[PDB]
């Protein structure tokens, strides 16, 4: 049978910290003083957590909640619990969050939603924690004094529906780009500040690992627009 | 052969920046037109620290800081010769 | 006018991850005629970056001691350039 | 008439975190709850802080204390209060400390002795806060399968008391080296892995600003240790 790793406020305690920075700097209070987050006040509740687990790296989870109104905090449970507490504040309306992990370790995902002064409600229990992209691409030129080249990738997914990835793009003359992209139906990444006839790489990491993918920049005479109104030789 | 002898020099970038010093490498004749010699620019991040809410700190998913601050930073770090892009 | 294949020594990019574990997580990394007795080096230039928790925080070159115990400053040298100095 | 800044608990509550974690990798403690540090139980002494400042940067503070088995806490207090304050540790035996300013305000100086478990005793009050350097160098060649070069660097000092500096080092064929020097009697510092004919710079930075000093390391001739173990004329 499986375990279950319920709240340490002895540790929880120490979270204050980034919970008041994190709601001081966003709801600008009049000071940080305000901020009556207590994690050693906190219940537990029968309430079953409605967090679902979309992915998980084995350095990390991506999840998916409702969408509140209010701050939402989560937390990663161990048993042993001596290290400081992976945890996450997702904002409200948003609904996607990650978690770090350390190490190979169970875990158990605790939910809370925060009040306007930071007030904790009991604690939600949640869920336990324990081969090649093919990519496509589209580019488009603009016209604005001098003329400017936007990227838009796109790759094939796999049978199953619990897919998240992450992207790293490189051209031998424009600066590097990331990002992280949350589980979708059909992920795409776009692309800026590319110019003609240049010699570019993505890197697309997902769940069948890392996809290395090297590519060019089309020239002019590919690109219509761009070949018509310049000189035709 | 075809190559811009370079000149080290140093970025001091204030105190408050965790890489306070920076190296970089400037441009300081040999390898004639067509080339010509540029300053290679290139991108590095360095550490500040607390502001009012100044710009938008280099993501850095926040966590234990915006008592620190990530920012961009391009600096000369050689000088090539070559006739791309002038 | 202009000469093809040009003089300069071709210099490709490619990203460094580093992990998540590292503050600056993607490097830019310049990897590699102009025949002997020169060749192609790979310009070497040391930035820093910062470790985490699990290590034992090793000697750190310099960082305020606000980041020590947690966190440890390192350097990590790069290729950033390819030129055209001979060996030795 | 000058005035007073005393200790802010309210706010002084969110520095546990960081003290906490800072003594939890140090000491080694089984976790992280064994800390016990409360800034909302400490009190205020009639003892005077025999902090002394002995430097100041515009953006920082550099004093010294009395050696302490015992940790040392301090901090810079404000009478406003709403950014972040500003905090030092200094580790026992150890005497020298500093503190970070971010604007033009005046700060006060508080002190505390940390217990096993760090346990603030009450605060005692400290003190209130509110033309080109010379460079002499010297050479010396090493023996060992190859050849090092170390250099030992000097410079004059003005009639003030107590200077703090800064100095950074780079050469055409050496990697940068930095260091922070806290005020001695008279200031030096040192430079390895140098190398022979190396066109290198130097910048000290001073109470009387910054000193950019280039210079080149010797030819072999120049350095006799180096002439007579190697092929002549
Ligand atoms: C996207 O489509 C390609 C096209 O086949 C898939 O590539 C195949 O990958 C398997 C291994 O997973 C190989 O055995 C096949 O030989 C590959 N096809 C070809 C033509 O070489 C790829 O798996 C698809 N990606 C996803 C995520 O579904
Ligand atoms: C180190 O010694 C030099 C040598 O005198 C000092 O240089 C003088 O600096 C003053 C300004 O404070 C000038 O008015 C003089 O003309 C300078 N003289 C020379 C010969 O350079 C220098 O100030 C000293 N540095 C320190 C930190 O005491």
């Amino acid at each position: 049978v499986s375990q279950r790793y319920p709240p340490a406020p002895g540790l929880l305690k120490y979270l204050e910290q980034d919970v008041c920075y994190s709601l001081y700097y966003y709801l600008n209070w009049t000071s940080l003083a305000d901020c009556k987050t207590n994690f050693e006040e906190t219940g537990i509740s029968d309430v079953p957590s409605t967090v679902k687990v979309r992915c998980q790296s084995k350095n990390s989870i991506r999840f998916e909640t409702e969408p509140s109104e209010h701050w939402q905090l989560f937390i990663l449970m161990e048993h042993d619990n001596f290290d400081p507490i992976p945890f996450t504040l997702i904002e409200p309306n948003n609904v996607f969050g990650e978690l770090i992990t350390t190490a190979n370790k169970e875990y158990q995902i605790w939910s809370t939603y925060l009040d306007e002064y930071g007030t904790l409600q009991d604690w939600m229990e949640g869920p336990i924690v324990l081969y090649n992209v093919t990519q496509e691409f589209k580019y488009i030129i603009l016209g604005n004094d001098s003329y400017t080249i936007n990227g838009k990738f796109v790759w094939n997914t796999t049978g199953d529906r619990d897919l998240c990835f992450d992207i790293a793009n490189i051209c031998q003359n424009t600066n590097m780009k990331h990002a992280k992209i949350w589980p979708t139906a059909h992920p795409s990444f776009d692309v800026e500040n590319l110019v003609l006839n240049d010699e570019c790489e993505i890197h697309v990491k997902g769940i069948h690992g890392t996809t290395k993918h090297k590519y060019k920049t089309p020239s002019c005479f590919e690109l219509p627009e761009c070949f018509l109104n310049n000189m035709e030789p | 052969p075809c190559t811009c002898k370079y000149k080290k020099e140093i970025e001091d970038l204030g105190e408050n920046s965790v890489p306070r010093f920076i190296e970089t490498r400037n441009c300081q004749p040999t390898c004639r037109p067509p080339y010509i010699c540029k300053e290679s620019l290139y991108s590095i991040t360095i550490l500040k620290r607390r502001e009012t809410k100044s710009q938008e700190s280099l993501e850095i998913p926040n966590e234990l800081k915006y008592r620190w601050v990530a920012e961009s930073h391009p600096v000369s770090v050689a000088c090539l010769c070559t006739r791309d892009y002038q």
